[PDB]
């Protein structure tokens, strides 16, 4: 349940995902389940260089997280 | 020659400039954001405008050539 996820479970997730460019940013960051799930776009776009195509990558995999839930 | 998604950075670059020479200009745009297939198709008027800096005339020639080849996904507009 993604809402119980530490920052950890966030890197395991982004790894499977084919994401695994992101996941160090995210730790830094310290982005856990709860941080995960709340993350708007305007939020990602910082966390991933200001670089549009990877935020909303990234925003579209957390809405599909979102959906089987 | 392939599915929209499975466009590389080039091969949307290739879309867009040979639809509208006008936005060849905007080619090194497209690849500091890594706009590939997959992120192009996911685009919307807001974030071109806001986090990419397009014009409004670019923007909006920009939503049409997705709405071309994103199938059924909702119409882009301003």
């Amino acid at each position: 349940m993604p809402d119980t996820w530490n920052v950890y479970d966030v890197s395991q997730f982004l790894r499977v995902n084919d994401c695994t460019a992101h996941c160090d940013t995210f730790s830094r960051n310290k982005i856990d389940g709860k941080r995960l799930l709340q993350l708007t776009k305007d939020d990602i776009m910082p966390l991933l260089g200001m670089k549009v195509g990877p935020a909303l990558k990234i925003s579209d995999l957390i809405a599909q997280l979102k959906c089987k839930v | 020659d392939s599915m929209p998604i499975d466009w590389t950075i080039e091969e949307v670059i290739q879309y867009i400039e040979s639809n509208d020479n006008s936005l060849a200009v905007h080619g090194d745009l497209f690849r500091k954001h890594e706009i590939d297939g997959k992120a192009l198709l996911l685009l919307n008027s807001e974030m071109m405008m806001k986090y990419m800096g397009l014009k409004e005339g670019p923007a909006e020639k920009i939503c049409n050539l997705v709405n071309k080849v994103n199938g059924r996904r909702n119409n882009l507009a301003l």
